[PDB]
């Protein structure tokens, strides 16, 4: 059983160019929860499970690698999951994290409120969302989307990614459809919530420009059609060897260029991960009013 | 679970929020839970504070913020330099004290030129 021993399943491209009706996510393993090893919080073995998965996509590993973290607080004022990014990144990673109530993290900063109270400065490099509000047919939702939407189109570097979850019944359109500006692209669901609709939606590698049409309200129906199509066990044997674990140190270079310069080059430097294009300019994120 | 929520409470009714936690402990209260433990290969190499984990096969490694008294309870921190000294890093707990992290931290400090904790690591 490889599978159980992979960090989770991720959303195959048979599935990607189906065409069928949205329809109720209906999961074999259902209330089904899974141990956690040592007593440890679940969202650490979500989040570790995500970053293996990461651990083999092209991510772009800059120096003062630039990552933001929504929906960071958890299991009544704490962050494991902002710990285990920590755990995870290089040691020069700022990492700035957020959430609607007072939590302590591990960050290096913080910010409390709506996430649409995150400023934003300058470009980053990887974003990280957790986000999901508790709030008849399954329609598009809007919500923090609307905020992770701009966030991409204006404020993601070049060759930077974001992992964004989504669930049965949080979900978004074009938040689907803008997966298409990036060099590749999927739903990645890990082991140890693999009897939930959760999945992360991946896009790796920003590209700033349409590489793949979309129908995003047609690839929600693809996704849970994969998910009802698909057995996936509750596992968290691909954390029992953490040897590897932390991402790999690449050194990734940032270069800044006007649009009129990006070529093929470029783009193909960007599409496999080997740079970031921004500002390299001292980081700002702030409060907004 | 609320004792959480109590503890954390009182050491806002002192000036001295060391003594009341480890004297609470030590008067059989519940220690605080809700730390966060990490999973590590315990192949690291012991010491008490440390950018990544670093616990040996008898030690577990924390998220900093989560073992702080202070962090925890919204409180100022005692440091001339009002930065903690656990927040954003990892903190190395001894296997046979992992029901109280929060009070083994209170009560030791790391070896200043070896950086092991006093008597569970530091041979100076
Ligand atoms: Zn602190
Ligand atoms: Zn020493």
């Amino acid at each position: 059983a490889s599978a159980d021993w992979k960090p989770g399943h991720a959303m195959p491209s048979l599935f990607k160019v189906q065409n069928v009706n949205l329809e109720r996510c209906e999961l074999a393993n259902y209330k089904q929860s899974i141990p956690m090893p040592r007593g440890v919080h679940m969202n650490i073995a979500k989040y570790m499970q995500l970053c293996q998965y990461l651990n083999t996509c092209t991510l772009a590993v800059p120096a003062n690698m630039r990552v933001i973290h929504f929906g960071a607080g958890s299991d009544k004022g704490i962050a494991p999951g902002t710990s285990v990014l920590r755990q995870w990144l290089p040691t020069d990673a700022i990492i700035i994290d957020n959430d609607l109530n007072e939590f302590v993290s591990d960050a290096d900063i913080t910010l409390f409120g709506d996430c649409v109270t995150v400023r934003v400065g300058q470009q980053v490099d990887l974003v990280i969302s957790d986000m999901y509000d508790p709030t008849g047919s399954n329609e598009s939702k809007a919500l923090f989307f609307t905020y992770l939407c701009n966030l991409i189109n204006n404020n993601l570097a070049l060759g930077g990614s974001v992992a964004i979850k989504i669930t049965e019944h949080s979900w978004s359109v074009e938040l689907y459809e803008l997966m298409g500006k990036f060099a590749w692209w999927t739903v990645f669901c890990t082991n140890a919530n693999a009897s939930s609709s959760e999945g992360f939606l991946l896009g790796i590698n920003y590209l700033g420009t349409i590489k793949e049409n979309i129908d995003g309200g047609a690839m929600h129906a693809n996704y849970i059609f994969w998910r009802n199509s698909t057995p996936m066990n509750l596992s968290t044997y691909s954390l029992f060897d953490l040897s590897k674990f932390q991402l790999k140190l690449k050194g990734t270079p940032v270069l800044q260029l006007k649009e009129s310069q990006i070529n093929e080059l470029v783009i193909s430097l960007l599409s496999q991960g080997k740079l970031l294009i921004r500002d390299n300019d001292t980081l700002s994120v702030s409060t907004d009013v | 679970f609320a004792s959480n929520s109590s503890v954390l409470s009182l050491v806002n009714f002192t000036v001295d929020p060391q003594k009341a936690y480890l004297d609470f402990v030590n008067a059989g209260g519940a220690p605080l839970t809700n730390c966060v433990k990490m999973l590590t290969p315990k192949t690291g190499t012991g010491i008490a504070i440390s950018v990544k984990p670093e616990s040996t096969a008898d030690q577990e490694t924390y998220g900093g913020a989560s073992v702080c008294l202070y962090c925890r309870a919204h409180i100022e921190h005692p440091d001339v330099s009002g930065v903690c000294k656990y927040k954003g890093k990892f903190v190395q707990i001894p296997a046979q004290c992992v029901r109280d992290p929060v009070g083994f931290c209170l009560s030791n400090t790391p070896c200043n030129v070896c950086q092991y904790w006093i008597g569970y690591g530091c041979n100076c």
